[PDB]
RNA sequence: AGCUAAAUAUUGGCGAGAGACCGAUAGCGAACAAGUAGAGUGAUCGAAAGAUGAAAAGAACUUUGAAAAGAGAGUUAAAUAGUACGUGAAAUUGCUGAAAGGGAAGCAUUGGAAAUCAGUCUUACCUGGGUGAGAUCAGUAGUCUCUCGAGACUAUGCA
RNA sequence: UUUCAAUGGCCCGUCUUGAAACACGGACCAAGGAGUCUAGCAUCUAUGCGAGUGUUUGGGUGAUGAAAACCCAUCCGCGAA
RNA sequence: AGAGCAUAGCUGUUGGGACCCGAAAGAUGGUGAACCAUCUAGUAGCUGGUUC
RNA sequence: UUGAGAAGCUCAGACGAGUAGGCAGGCGUGGAGGUUUGUGACGAAGCCUUGGGCGUGAGCCUGGGUCGAACAGCCUCUAGUGCAGAUCUUGGUGGAAGUAGCUAGAUCUAGCGAAACCACAGCCUGGGGAACGGGCCAGGC
RNA sequence: AAAACUUUCAGCAACGGAUCUCUUGGCUCUCGCAUCGAUGAAGAACGCAGCGAAAUGCGAUACGUAAUGUGAAUUG
């Protein structure tokens, strides 16, 4: 139960939220599990994702799959992840979006950034 | 679907359909001329765009026979258990065909309209406790070659189970778009002739034993003065029942200019396979040959049979 | 898509159809009802007949308003038109149809007018009736000796 | 205790109870008859006696009114026999000086508790058919999947497709006698 | 002649949290281009309009046509989801089939005919005998939970 | 269910009028569409307490929603007189 | 040898828009005798309707 | 003898039109508290059906088809809770009608095309008292 | 009397958008706060978006510049 009265449970004003959300807030929004070697070395969970990244599909009908991150699509909240296509009428490679808490992070794409990151939320390197 | 507006959508889409359909008439119209003044660029793209297929663009698997023969495969088929129908013995097809137990008018009605298909295969009404393997084991030491069960509930027929006596594999089927001869436009009376027996599209390894079992439920010496044929065609993992009453005449499609008018007999079927069991049917405890899964056989473009 | 009638398998049917035709749906039900069942060949000399004023298209159900003319006797009745936009149309459809069963390979000599069906499409004070419609050719079905 | 039990429970609110339009049931697994009344209510009658089935066993639950606050050992339990005329003894032993409405309805529950094992034990040895569900989606798709699959097949020019091939070869004697003399004709001059 | 916080008020303004409220003819006129389109010289007046699918994968390609479109295909779990897009009622219309039909239909009551359904069955009881089987049976040994004996098991025997 | 046969069967609502006659309303279908909320008064019933009775103007309090529940200082109303 | 007080429900009744739809308005303030906005849900013994 | 939902069970006799009005018990709808250790992608709700059943009835249960994400029984609470009418409101749609007619060609043909109105109907003869003829009764058609 | 025509029933196709389900909307209640303008407000007009259906944003520094923060996007 959520006790402060800060925070709404309205579903109306947490789906108006969620959608209406800008730019550097679906940055958060948009985060991935690290994979358990990761998770228990970096002292870490989860991070947002970002490209470069190196994730395993976990969930769909792409499940298994694995491929750097191309670009995050925050629009539609979607990963678009290399050689996970589909074939178009005409032949044309069509890239399907992966929801990001349905891959995991397996590899990092470490910045200076990132690695402040990582220090900042009780991480290590 | 960026637009919140329904209306405006729609004038939205309105007007890039058309203008889709505008640039595309173009552009056809302008290839159309350039391609009739010079014939080679015309020749060349139907060639290469051919339309796609569900059947040209089936998955690939290797269980798939090929045309060359190979001595493995007629190796295997001359000592299974339909090797006594295709051998020089040639012991003709003696078939039993049943129902479920307590089946009513209707069940009997396909019944005598799939005796009609099969001469020489005598009906026997299931009595009682009397069980499928037992059947088999009875009817194996009477002279019966093939055991046919059909299976119906609620007044409709929904499945087919046919058994090889005596220790031959056993096929699942079940039954859809049933149809007798009285419901066919333009149809026919069958008459006691022997049908032909046509057999199409069963190119995987699978199919072959399929297709020789069904095979080994038809006379092999068919009368040819009555004309009757029985048609087993496996389209898309379907097989499609039909029997006909061909008549050869002279048609202007084919380049020979003969082709055949059909007139339906009876009965109209389909039948999509579920199991086959190596020995006896025994639903509990029968060994799996093959079991449909119906999670991989939402792909489209694969198929077993 | 799916017709009104059963047929239209890929057996020995070819289709066309036609949505949104700017034409009157009562004039295009009558010319419908006289060609209905009529061999595909002969309903292009009808077709063309009546665009030239050589026959005249009778009205049955729409009577109302059509005078007494002297080409109707073939269909029993004395009330008849020459209707040229809803033949226009019809003659569009059964080319489309006599195509599509050319590139079927369906044989050609035999190709009758199995099903026509003209359905009101939505209306657009001079709301006028738009209308559907749908054509199927087949052959004509024959039978077959039995044994003797 | 007990009419007052009674009252709050049978005639405003039990969660037990399901209103049938002739009758009312007893969702408790401790009621004789599965009636709601006032004498087969576990909860209204301090003193009370059930049979139940345990995996193949049946036995005589009894609780008394002294010890209806220790809900862990309010009821207690005894085996009867396999044997039918031990079991009723065994329930007239055990529920000796009690009312006999409560022993008639004990031994009633007993023979039915008997014939459905028995039933149960038949029903294992009969071979019955296994009732498989019919799924909608997977009906629905094989039913469209059903319908280009047969327009896809052409059956009746592939039918004739085979037959003229098989003419062609000559799988019949000298001449096929489903062949007119004019199309065999035909046939001879257009294959050689 | 003058000043003065607090307790009080608050359909506006900047935010916030809620509800036994309404659920697209409702709720604000306005869930969407809404004080918009539109109307009127002007003051003013003022709407209708939500939903493809998980994903556009929004139907390549061949073919008919002047075109729009159509047909072969194709995608999808589903096209009985094709942007005229969730579900798709009634009024109404077309086609097909069956039946009826001397200036109404018309409903009720009772049956016939035709069509079409529920709608069911012997399968069990009693009494054996044989064979082995095992516990709630042992001229039996242990453990556990309750309270001697009551349940649960274990080992052995099956007299 | 359809249909046939035998027998019977005046169009519904409103107003009028002994009654009808009437005059009205009704092309068809869908959705919406009319004794509600509140203050006072009186009867009756139920419930609590009873020569008493009524906590909620307010104060105290309430950590798990704290607009709830719980508690009651001084009055006051109505009864007893 | 006091029977009241409080709350809830039922019913009746009187006020408020007061079961719903219904009758020319009038007044205030504006726009170019007219038009527009509000008071207004104005006034009804009467009309039509008022749902298992 | 088990027949104590004592709000149950049971025995007996009489009785049965009904406007205004009085009284009692039930059916259904939206939401709320509790409950069914409730139903649901192996298909909720909705809709369709000459499938079947229950109730005197309001209504309820169910098969098949369609469908695609929620929903119900029981006790209690609550209310913007039940329609055939209001020359009702909004929307859709008919007959009138391819008519009245208004754009071409040669009154005819082509093309474009309404609205009023609409309980349903449509032979008379008499009698039918209240009009009764258009429905009713006996006769012709 | 069969056809046509009419009527009834059912099947399929149209027509229509009811019902169901939901919903970044409304409505109601409560709570916190005090902040327009001659240093040019509210409003109006005209311009700038590479294209944007509008709508939004902005003001010739025109869907913004500086600074700070997050740290790799933008997207039809």
């Amino acid at each position: 139960m959520k006790f402060s009265r800060d925070v709404t449970s309205s579903r109306r004003k947490q789906r108006k939220a969620h959608f209406g959300a800008p730019s550097s807030v679906r940055r958060v929004l948009m985060s991935a599990p690290l994979s358990k070697e990761l998770r228990e070395q970096y002292k870490i969970r989860s991070l947002p994702v970002r490209r470069d990244d190196q994730i395993t599909v976990i969930r769909g009908s792409n499940k298994g799959r694995e491929g750097k991150i191309t670009s995050v699509y925050r629009k539609k909240f979607l990963l678009l992840i290399e050689r996970v296509t589909r074939e178009k009428a005409n032949g044309a490679s069509a890239p399907v979006g992966i929801d990001a808490s349905k891959v995991v992070i397996t590899k990092l794409h470490l910045d200076k950034d990132r690695k402040d990151l990582i220090v900042r939320k009780g991480g290590k390197v | 679907g960026k637009i919140k507006n329904k209306i405006v959508r729609q004038q939205q889409y309105m007007k890039a359909l058309h203008q889709k359909n505008k640039d595309k008439l173009e552009r056809r119209k302008e290839r159309a001329k350039e391609e009739e003044k010079d014939p080679e660029k015309k020749r060349l793209r139907l060639s290469e765009n051919i339309p796609a297929t569900i059947e040209s663009k089936r998955v690939y698997d290797e269980t798939i026979i090929e045309d060359k023969p190979d001595e493995e495969l007629q190796a295997e088929l001359k000592d299974d258990e339909f090797s006594a129908y295709f051998s020089e013995e040639r012991k003709v097809p003696k078939l039993l065909v049943t129902t479920s137990k307590r089946a009513s008018r209707k069940c009997y009605d396909f019944a005598s309209e799939l005796l009609d298909c099969f001469p020489n295969a005598e009906f026997r009404k299931r009595t009682g406790d009397i069980e499928v393997h037992e059947i088999a084991e009875a009817a194996a030491k009477r002279g019966y070659t093939d055991l046919l069960v059909l299976n119906e509930d609620r007044k409709k027929t929904n499945a087919l189970t046919l058994v090889h006596l005596p220790n031959g594999p056993s096929f699942y089927f079940t039954l859809s778009n049933l149809q007798t001869a009285k419901e066919i436009s333009n149809h026919g009376r069958s008459t006691g002739h022997i049908p032909e027996l046509i057999i199409n599209n069963f190119s995987t390894r699978l199919g072959m034993t399929v297709a020789r079992a069904f095979q080994s439920l038809f006379i092999q010496t068919p009368q040819i003065q009555g004309r009757q044929v029985v048609t087993i065609h496996c389209q898309r993992d379907f097989l499609f029942f039909r029997r006909h009453r061909y008549a050869f005449r002279e048609k202007s499609n084919m380049p020979d200019g003969i082709g055949t008018g059909l007139q339906e007999l009876g009965p109209r079927f389909t039948m999509r396979l579920r199991m086959v069991q190596k020995g006896v049917w025994d639903r509990k405890e029968g060994e799996v040959f093959f079991e449909s899964n119906a999670g991989e056989e939402s792909d489209r473009r694969k198929f077993w049979l | 898509v799916r017709y009104s009638a059963s047929p239209a398998l890929e057996t020995k049917c070819a289709k066309a159809r036609g949505a949104y035709l700017r034409t009157h749906f009562k004039n295009s039900r009558e010319v419908a009802f006289t060609i209905n069942g009529m061999s595909l060949k002969k309903a292009f000399i009808f077709l063309d007949n009546v665009k030239e004023h050589k026959q005249a298209v009778p009205f049955r159900r729409f009577n109302g308003g059509v005078g007494r003319t002297a080409q109707g006797k073939e269909f029993g009745v004395t009330q008849a038109r020459w209707p040229v936009k809803s033949v226009k149309f019809f003659y569009d459809l059964l080319k489309n149809a006599e195509a599509n069963a050319e590139a079927k390979g369906l044989d050609m000599d035999k190709l009758i007018i199995k099903h026509v069906q003209v359905n009101a499409a939505p209306k657009q004070a001079y709301l006028s009736s738009p209308s559907h419609i749908e054509i199927i050719v087949a052959e004509e079905e024959e039978a077959v000796p039995k044994a003797n | 205790q007990d009419e007052v039990i009674w009252q709050v429970v049978g005639h405003e609110f039990c969660s037990y109870r399901i209103k049938g339009e002739a009758q009312n049931f007893c969702r408790n697994e401790y009621n004789v008859t599965g009636l709601c009344n006032r004498q087969s209510c576990p909860l209204a009658n301090s003193r009370y006696a059930t049979v139940r089935e345990d995996n193949g066993k049946l036995y005589l639950y009894m609780k008394t009114i002294e010890r209806a606050h220790f809900p862990s050992k309010l009821w207690q339990r005894i085996k009867l026999s396999k044997n039918y005329a031990k079991a009723l003894e065994q329930i007239d032993q055990q529920l000796l000086y009690w009312p006999g409405r409560q022993i008639h309805r004990c031994k009633q529950r007993l023979t039915r508790l008997t014939q459905y094992l028995l039933k149960a034990r038949r029903l294992a040895l009969k071979h019955q058919p296994a009732l498989i569900p019919i799924k909608p989606k997977q009906a629905h798709r094989e039913a469209s999947r059903e319908r280009k699959a047969l327009i896809a097949a052409k059956l009746e020019k592939n039918i004739e497709k085979e037959l003229v091939k098989r003419l062609k070869s000559g799988v019949y004697g000298d001449q096929p006698l489903n062949v007119n003399e004019e199309i065999w004709n035909k046939v001879l001059a257009a294959r050689e």
